[PDB]
C-alpha cells in the first residue's frame, strides 16, 4: 500500500541497521521499523562482518533492512569448515583449494549481470575473485 | 595616569619624585603615602621618577592602620605644593602635598577626601570627582 | 599496603595465610574485596573490661581475638572498616587466650596494627589487588625525584594511593672543589637509567604521567636535559614522544619532605600539567569539544556512556573520583568493565579528581563520559532517552 | 571517622506504640496513686516493690 | 567560608513544545538521574516544572533546550530576602515595593517587566501579594508582617481597613481605548462627573492641560496623547488621599509632559500623597521628591531599592550599577556623541540633496505652513515640537501619502517610510513579513545585536502582529524601514512605547548605518536625548496646536537647540559628574545668567 522500492545501501558490519539506521529512518517517505530492529538485529547477528548490501524496502508504514546479497560472500562459502577466530589471529588465512566446476554451479547463479561469452567472460571471472581460495581449484 | 583615566592631562611641573612622602587624604586609615614610582613616567639615567596633579602613583603607607602598611599599593595625587601652571596664565599651589589610595582602575578605596582638590585630578578621575568637596 | 607475610601451606594447596597492613583508605577497600564470610582474622584490640560484682574489677592486658567473619561495616567517606564475628574459640590454648568464649566481638581496622587473614578463597583476582595495588578507580598518577647536591630520592605514587612504590636514589653531584668533578656527570647519567628501569618495571610506564624533577639550584633542569640526551642516544621514542610527563621544579628541601613543598607551594604546580590532571584535562576538552558542535562524536552520562559504548564509538574514557567515593561500592565494577568493553572496541582512559572544577563539570555529567574515534549517529535511541 | 554517626538509632527496628486506655488527669490521677499505694494494698513479698515483672 | 548562593529557575511557556524535544528536561538533568526531584512534570497543563530547592545549577537544562525555554541564574541570595509576591511557578516574582509619603511625590523608574504596574496594583488594594506563597483569601494580615522593617507597614493597615481608597490612572495605554467608550458618552461627560472638586476645577484643569478642543471628541477616537490627558484629568479630580499615577508620559509630546508634571505636583501641595512611574528622566526629576529605582532582568524580577533623593537616584540610574545591590543593571553605558567625536568629511554628495519649496497643507480645521529648507546627503535632521503641529504631515508630504494643498514635491527619490502610530494592519506573521522587505538584512551582525538577540523574534516568528505586544512591535518596525535601500529615509516617532535601553539601542542605529550608508534621513522625535545623538541639523515646529503651525529650515545643533529650548524656558545647565542635563528653576540668578549667553544646554564644548 504506502509503499515502494528499494535502496540497496548498506554500510558496515554494525547491527540494527549500519548501526541505528533502524530509527532516522522515515524521513522523506512512510514507514518505521518492519525488521529494521527485528530482522535486522537479525541482520549482521545472521552474516557478522565484511558487509554485503542491505535493501531496504519501504512496504507499509515500516522499511525492511533487507541484507540479502552475492558473491565474495558466497565465493569463500567455499569452504567447509571455520572454527572463528575471536579476533587478531594473525590474518587467519583461509586459502587452500575447492571443487570443480567454479562456474555453472557456482557463477550460473551470478550470471546475468556479467556480460558477454557466460563461461569464457563470467565463468572465468568468478575464478580470480578467489583470492581467499588461495591454492586455485585443482 | 594610564587606566580608568578617562581624559588626557596637560603637562604640569613634576613636584613629587619617589621616596616623598605626602599626605593621605582619605578615610582609608591611612596617615601618609611614600611613593615609589610614577606610572607612564619615562626614562633617562639618573632620573628620578617623579609624579604630580592626579598622576597614579605606587605607594606604600609608611604611617597608618597596620593592615595597610608593610605593602605596594595604587595612589593618586590631589594636591602639589610644587608650582605649577596652567593654560589661563597662572601660578598657583597647595599648601600640602596629598593624594588618595586606589585601585588599578581608579576607584577610591576610602569614600571622602578630606581638604581640596585641584580641578585637573578631578577632571582625570571621576571617582575623585565623586568625593570632593571644594575644587581647586 | 604492605604485606609482610603470604604463605601457601603444604596441606592447602588453595588459600593463603596474608599478614598484611591496610595504609590508607585505598587499602581498606582492598581488604574488602579479599575478606570473605568464614574466612579468620587474629587481630588485637583491649578487652577486658568485666561486671562489679565480686572486685572492683577488671585486670587490662591487650587480648587478641581469632575471630570467624560473619559481617562487615564498611563505610569508604568515614574511612571506617569493621568486621563482625564469633570467637573461633581455640580450645587448643595457643590462640585466643585470655578472651572469653561464647560472646560476639568486632574489628574495627586501624592502619597501626597489622592483621592475619586466614583465607580460604584466595582467588587471582584478589592477589593482583594485594601485589599491584587494587584502585580499580585510580585517583593518582605521580612520580617524584628529588635531589638535592648530596642526596636524592627518586619517590613515586601508586598504581593506587599516594602511596611510594619505590625510593630509588643515586649518587648525586655534590660541588667539588675542581670544575665538579666528573664523577658528577657520569653518576647522575646511571640514575636516569635506574629510574627508567625501575619505572618500566614497576608500572606499565602507561599508567603513570608523571614524573616531578625537583631541586635546590639549577640540577632539575640539568638533569632534564640529560634525560632527553640520553633519549635521542638509544632513539627512545617512549621518552620523545612525551615531552609531558616530565615537569621541572624547585624546592627549598628535598629529603621525602621535597615532594609536598614543590606540590602544595604554588611554585610549580596549580591546575597545569602536574601530570595527575594531564590527559585528563587534554581528553576532557576534547569531549566538549565534539559534544558542543553537536557532532556525535562525544557523549556523556552513565546510561548514554553505556549506549555510546554498545554502538562500540568511543575512544578516550572520561571517569570520575566522585562517583566512586562519593559513597557507593558495588557500581565501580560496572564501570570497570564498561572502560574495558569500550577499549576492547577502542581507546585509553582518563580518571579525573572531582575535587576540581574539570572533575565536576564531569559530575553534573554523571561522572562518566566519552569522546569517539569516529561518530556513530542517534547513540541515546536503541536505549530510549536523550 | 564520622561513620557511624547515628548508627544505633538507624538501625533499631521500629515498634509502634500500643493503643492503651486514657490515664486519668489531675485529682483524679492522684486519687489512683493512693488507692494503688495505699488502700487494697496489692503484694508484700518479703516487703514490697513498687512494678517488678516475673518474680 | 564561601559566601552564600541560590538558583532560581523561571521557564517560558509560550517558548515550550514538550512534544518536539520529549520531556528532555527530566531527562537530561544530572539529579533525576540519581532519583531526585529537581524537574518534576506536570500532567495537566502539560509543562515542566523546575523545583528551586533540588537543583544543582548546572545549567546542563538550559543547554539542551533545544528553543532556549529555560533560564537558570545563581544569585547570592539577593532576591530572597525581598520576597513580596510571585504570578506562580516559574513566572516572574516581585521584590520590594515603593514608599508612599503624604505631601510629596515619590518617583518610580525602571526598564519594562520589573514590576512597576504590579507595584501599583499592590498598593491600590487590587491585588493581594501571596508573599511568593499561598496567600491568597485576603490576607492583608500577613502582609503587614511581611512589610515589617519598612515603612510600608504602616500604609498596608491603612489599605486593609479601607480608610484610604486610592485612585488609579491605569497603566496600558493601548488597553484603555477598549474597555471605555465615551467615558460611557464623550471625555466631557467624564470630566463633569468626576469632578468633586471646585467647579473652578473643571475649567482649570482642562485649560493647563489643553483639552480645549478634545472635549466633544469620543474617548475611542482619541490619539494617544489625547487619551492620555484626559486619564490625568480625572486624577486630579477625584477626591482622595493618594493619587497615583503610573507612565503619564506615555504618548504625550514634549511640550505637553512638561504641563502634566506639573500640575501632578500640585496634588503634593494640598498635602495629598503622590505616587508615580516614569520612563522619561526629564518629567521624573520636575515631578517626583523621592526617587526609587526598580532594576534586573525584564519578566525574571525586578527589585526596588530604598527610598532615595531626587538628584541621587538619577545620578545612580545614569551610571548603570549600584553598589549595595552590586549589580551591573545595564550592559553598556549610555553616552552622547560629542560632536567633535563624529567622522569629519566634506558633505554634499551629488551636491547636496534634494530640496523642498514652501510647503502648505490645510485641512480645512488645521492649516500647516513649511518654510523652504535644503536637505543634504548623508545628514540627519530632527523634527521637534509638539503633536498637532504637524510634525506628522510635514513627513508625510515628503513621503508623497499626503498631497499638498498648495506646494509641490515631486522627487526622484526612492523613499522607505515608518509611520508613527503603529497599529497592526497585515494579515501574516512577523517573520514572513520582514522577510519580504528584504533578508541579508537579517543576517548582519548588527540586526542581530539590535533586534533578534534581545527580545528573541525567534520565538515572535510564529506569532501574529495582531496577537503580538507594542514595545516589541516597534522595533521591529523601526528595524523594516531600514531594511529596504532608499537614497532618504523617513522615520516619525521611534521613541514610542519603548523604555531606556530599548530607545538607545535605535539611537545607535539610525545614526551608524546613515553615516556609513552616505544616505540621509529625518526622525521625529519627543526625546532630547534621541536628537541630540542622531542629528546634526534640526527643524522646530512652533504655533499653537490643534490650530495652526509652522515648520523652519534645518539649523545647526546648537542653533536649533536653543531655539526650541527658548520656548520651554527650562535651560537644562550641565551636571559636572554625569554631563547629563540639570534642569533650572524659573526667576533665578545662575539661570538669569545663562538666558543672557544663551545656553539651553551643555555638552563635552567650549562655552560659559
Ligand atoms: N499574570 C501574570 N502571570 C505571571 N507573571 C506575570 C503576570 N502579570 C505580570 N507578570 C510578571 O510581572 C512582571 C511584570 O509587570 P509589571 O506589570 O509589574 O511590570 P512594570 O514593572 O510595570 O514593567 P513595564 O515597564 O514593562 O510595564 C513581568 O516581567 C511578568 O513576568
Ligand atoms: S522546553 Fe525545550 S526541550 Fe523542554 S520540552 Fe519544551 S521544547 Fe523540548
Ligand atoms: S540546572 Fe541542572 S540540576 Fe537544575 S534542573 Fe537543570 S539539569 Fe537539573
Amino acid at each position: 500500500p504506502n509503499e515502494v522500492k528499494y535502496l540497496y545501501l548498506r554500510a558496515v558490519g554494525g547491527e540494527v541497521g549500519a548501526s541505528a539506521a533502524l530509527a532516522p529512518k522515515i524521513g522523506p517517505l512512510g514507514l518505521s521499523p518492519k525488521k529494521v530492529g527485528e530482522d535486522i538485529a537479525k541482520a549482521t547477528k545472521e552474516f557478522k562482518g565484511i558487509k554485503v548490501t542491505v535493501q531496504l524496502k519501504i512496504q507499509n508504514r515500516q522499511a525492511a533492512a533487507s541484507v540479502v546479497p552475492s558473491a565474495s560472500s558466497l565465493v569463500i562459502t567455499a569452504l567447509k569448515e571455520p572454527p572463528r577466530d575471536r579476533k587478531k589471529d594473525k590474518n587467519v588465512k583461509h586459502s587452500g583449494n575447492i571443487q570443480l566446476d567454479e562456474i555453472i554451479e557456482i557463477a550460473r547463479q551470478m550470471r546475468d549481470k556479467s556480460f558477454g561469452r557466460t563461461l569464457a567472460s563470467v565463468t572465468k571471472e568468478i575464478l580470480g575473485t578467489a583470492q581467499s581460495v588461495g591454492c586455485r581449484v585443482d | 595616569s594610564g587606566n580608568g583615566a578617562q581624559g588626557t592631562k596637560f603637562r604640569i611641573s613634576l613636584g613629587l619624585p619617589v621616596g616623598a612622602i605626602m599626605n593621605c587624604a582619605d578615610n582609608s586609615g591611612a596617615r601618609n603615602l611614600y611613593i615609589i614610582a610614577v606610572k607612564g613616567s619615562g626614562s633617562r639615567l639618573n632620573r628620578l621618577p617623579a609624579a604630580s596633579l592626579g598622576d597614579m602613583v605606587m605607594a606604600t603607607v609608611k604611617k597608618g592602620k597596620p593592615e595597610l602598611r608593610k605593602k605596594v599599593m595604587p595612589a593618586i595625587v590631589v594636591r602639589q605644593a610644587k608650582s605649577w601652571r596652567r593654560r589661563d596664565g597662572v601660578f598657583l599651589y597647595f599648601e600640602d602635598n596629598a593624594g588618595v589610595i586606589a585601585n588599578p582602575k581608579g576607584e577610591m578605596k576610602g569614600s571622602a577626601i578630606t581638604g581640596p582638590v585641584g580641578k585637573e585630578c578631578a577632571d582625570l578621575w571621576p571617582r575623585v570627582a565623586s568625593n570632593s568637596g571644594v575644587v581647586v | 599496603m604492605k604485606v609482610i607475610s603470604l604463605k601457601k601451606d603444604s596441606f592447602n594447596k588453595g588459600g593463603a595465610v596474608i599478614t598484611l597492613l591496610p595504609e590508607d583508605k585505598e587499602d581498606l577497600f582492598t581488604v574488602y574485596q579479599i575478606v570473605d564470610k568464614d574466612d579468620e582474622l587474629i587481630f588485637k584490640k583491649k578487652f577486658t573490661s568485666k561486671l562489679d560484682e565480686a572486685g572492683k574489677k577488671k585486670s587490662t592486658d591487650l587480648v587478641k581475638l581469632k575471630i570467624k567473619v560473619i559481617s562487615e561495616d564498611f563505610d569508604m567517606k568515614d574511612e571506617y572498616l569493621k568486621y563482625k564475628g564469633v570467637t573461633v574459640t581455640d580450645e587448643s590454648g595457643a590462640s585466643n587466650v585470655d578472651i572469653p568464649v561464647g560472646k560476639y566481638l568486632s574489628f574495627t581496622l586501624d592502619y597501626v596494627y597489622p592483621f592475619t587473614i586466614i583465607k580460604q578463597n584466595f582467588n587471582k583476582f584478589m592477589q593482583k589487588l594485594l601485589n599491584e595495588a587494587c584502585n580499580i578507580e585510580y585517583k593518582s598518577d605521580t612520580a617524584a625525584v628529588v635531589l638535592q647536591e648530596g642526596i636524592a630520592h627518586v619517590c613515586l605514587v601508586t598504581s593506587s594511593s599516594t602511596i611510594l612504590k619505590q625510593k630509588i636514589e643515586y649518587s648525586m653531584p655534590k660541588k667539588k672543589r675542581t670544575t665538579d668533578v666528573l664523577k658528577f656527570d657520569e653518576k647522575t647519567e646511571k640514575f636516569y637509567k635506574a629510574i627508567y628501569s625501575a619505572m618500566k618495571k614497576d608500572l606499565n610506564f602507561d599508567k603513570l604521567k608523571t614524573i616531578i624533577l625537583c631541586s635546590p639550584g639549577f640540577y632539575a633542569k640539568i638533569l632534564m636535559d640529560k634525560i632527553f640526551q640520553y633519549a635521542e642516544e638509544e632513539h627512545n621514542k617512549k621518552i620523545l614522544d612525551n615531552k609531558g610527563m616530565f615537569f621541572i621544579a624547585h624546592c627549598s628541601t628535598g629529603y621525602l619532605q621535597g615532594i609536598n613543598e614543590v606540590l602544595k607551594n604554588p611554585l610549580y604546580a596549580s591546575k597545569l600539567q602536574d601530570t595527575k590532571y594531564s590527559k585528563e584535562i587534554m581528553v576532557m576538552d576534547e569531549f566538549l569539544l565534539h559534544l558542543n558542535k553537536d557532532d556525535d562524536k562525544a557523549w556523556y552520562g552513565e546510561k548514554e556512556v553505556v549506549k555510546a559504548a554498545e554502538y562500540g564509538a568511543i575512544s578516550y574514557l572520561l571517569l570520575t573520583d566522585k562517583v566512586l567515593h562519593s559513597d557507593n561500592i558495588a557500581q565501580r565494577e560496572e564501570y570497570l568493565k564498561l572502560m574495558d568493553s569500550v577499549e576492547s572496541n577502542g581507546g585509553k582512559a582518563l580518571v579525573l579528581s572531582t575535587l576540581h572544577s574539570l572533575g565536576e563539570e564531569l559530575d553534573q555529567l554523571t561522572g562518566i563520559a566519552c569522546i569517539l574515534k569516529y561518530p556513530l549517529p542517534d547513540l541515546d535511541e536503541d536505549d530510549g532517552e536523550e | 571517622s564520622l561513620a557511624r554517626a547515628g548508627k544505633v538509632k538507624s538501625q533499631t527496628p521500629k515498634v509502634e506504640k500500643t493503643e492503651k486506655p486514657k490515664k486519668p488527669k489531675g485529682r483524679a490521677y492522684k486519687r489512683l496513686l493512693y488507692t494503688r499505694r495505699f488502700v487494697n494494698v496489692t503484694l508484700v513479698n518479703g516487703k514490697r516493690r513498687m512494678n517488678p515483672g516475673p518474680s | 567560608m564561601s559566601d552564600k548562593n541560590s538558583r532560581i529557575a523561571i521557564v517560558s511557556a509560550d517558548k515550550c513544545k514538550p512534544k518536539k524535544c520529549r520531556q528532555e528536561c527530566k531527562r537530561s538533568c544530572p539529579v533525576v538521574k540519581t532519583g531526585k526531584l529537581c524537574i518534576e512534570v506536570t500532567p495537566t497543563s502539560k509543562i515542566a516544572f523546575i523545583s528551586e530547592i533540588l537543583c544543582i545549577g548546572c545549567g546542563i537544562c538550559v543547554k539542551k533546550c533545544p528553543f532556549d525555554a529555560i533560564q537558570i541564574i545563581n544569585l547570592p541570595t539577593n532576591l530572597e530576602a525581598h520576597v513580596t509576591h510571585r504570578y506562580s511557578a516559574n513566572s516572574f516574582k516581585l521584590h520590594r515595593l515603593p514608599t508612599p509619603r503624604p505631601g510629596q511625590v515619590l518617583g518610580l523608574v525602571g526598564t519594562n517587566g520589573i514590576g512597576k504596574s504590579t507595584a501599583l496594583k499592590i498598593l491600590a488594594g487590587k491585588q493581594k501579594p501571596n508573599l511568593g506563597r499561598f496567600d491568597d483569601p485576603p490576607e492583608w494580615q500577613e502582609i503587614i508582617k511581611y512589610f515589617r522593617g519598612s515603612e510600608l507597614q504602616n500604609y498596608f493597615t491603612k489599605m486593609l481597613e479601607d480608610d484610604i481608597k486610592a485612585i488609579i490612572k491605569p497603566q496600558y495605554v493601548d488597553n484603555i481605548p477598549r474597555a471605555i467608550k465615551g467615558p460611557v458618552q464623550k471625555v466631557g461627560e467624564l470630566l463633569k462627573l468626576r469632578m468633586e472638586k471646585s467647579p473652578e476645577d473643571v475649567k482649570r484643569y482642562i485649560k493647563i492641560l489643553q483639552l480645549e478642543n478634545v472635549l466633544k471628541r469620543d474617548i475611542e477616537k482619541l490619539s494617544g496623547g489625547e487619551l492620555q490627558r484626559f486619564a490625568i484629568g480625572m486624577s486630579c479630580v477625584q477626591e482622595a488621599d493618594v493619587y497615583m499615577f503610573d507612565e503619564p508620559s506615555s504618548y504625550l509630546d514634549v511640550k505637553q509632559r512638561l504641563n502634566a508634571a506639573q500640575i501632578i505636583r500640585s496634588l503634593l501641595a494640598p498635602t495629598k500623597y503622590v505616587i508615580c512611574v516614569e520612563h522619561d528622566l526629564s518629567v521624573l526629576d520636575y515631578l517626583s521628591d523621592f526617587v526609587c529605582i526598580i532594576y534586573g532582568v525584564p519578566s525574571v524580577y525586578g527589585v526596588v531599592t530604598l527610598p532615595a533623593s531626587v538628584r541621587e537616584g538619577i545620578n545612580i540610574f545614569l551610571d548603570g550599577h549600584i553598589p549595595a545591590e552590586n549589580l551591573r543593571f545595564r550592559t553598556e553605558a549610555l553616552q552622547f556623541r560629542i560632536a567633535d567625536a563624529t567622522e569629519d568629511l566634506q558633505n554634499d554628495s551629488a551636491s547636496r540633496a534634494f530640496s523642498y519649496p514652501s510647503l502648505k497643507k490645510t485641512q480645512g480645521d488645521f492649516v500647516l505652513n513649511v518654510e523652504e529648507g535644503e536637505f543634504s546627503d548623508s545628514e540627519i535632521l530632527v523634527m521637534m515640537g509638539e503633536n498637532g503641529t504637524g510634525k506628522t504631515t510635514l513627513i508625510k508630504l515628503l513621503a508623497g501619502a499626503l498631497k499638498p494643498d498648495e506646494g509641490q514635491d515631486i522627487p526622484k527619490l526612492n523613499v522607505s517610510m515608518k509611520p508613527q502610530k503603529i497599529a497592526p494592519k497585515f494579515p501574516g506573521t512577523v517573520r514572513q513579513l520582514f522577510f519580504k522587505k528584504i533578508r541579508g538584512q537579517f543576517l548582519n551582525p548588527q540586526f542581530q545585536t539590535d533586534v533578534v538577540k534581545p527580545l528573541r523574534i525567534d520565538d515572535i516568528i510564529d506569532q501574529e502582529v495582531q496577537h503580538l505586544s507594542g514595545g516589541e512591535l516597534q522595533r521591529v518596525a523601526i528595524v523594516l524601514a531600514l531594511g529596504i535601500p532608499a537614497d532618504i529615509y523617513l522615520i516619525d516617532e521611534p521613541s514610542a512605547y519603548l523604555d531606556s535601553e530599548q530607545r538607545i539601542i535605535c539611537s545607535k542605529v539610525i545614526r551608524r548605518f546613515i553615516l556609513h550608508n552616505k544616505k540621509t534621513a529625518f526622525i521625529v522625535e519627543h526625546d532630547f536625548i534621541m536628537a541630540t545623538y542622531l542629528a546634526d541639523k534640526v527643524i522646530v515646529f512652533e504655533g499653537i496646536p490643534s490650530k495652526n503651525a509652522h515648520a523652519r529650515a534645518p539649523e545647526s545643533l546648537l542653533t536649533g537647540c536653543n531655539r526650541f529650548l527658548k520656548n520651554l524656558n527650562v535651560t537644562f545647565r550641565r551636571d559636572p559628574n554625569s554631563f547629563r542635563p540639570r534642569i533650572n528653576k524659573l526667576d533665578s540668578q545662575m539661570d538669569k545668567e545663562q538666558k543672557s549667553s544663551g545656553n539651553y544646554f551643555f555638552l563635552d564644548n567650549t562655552g560659559i
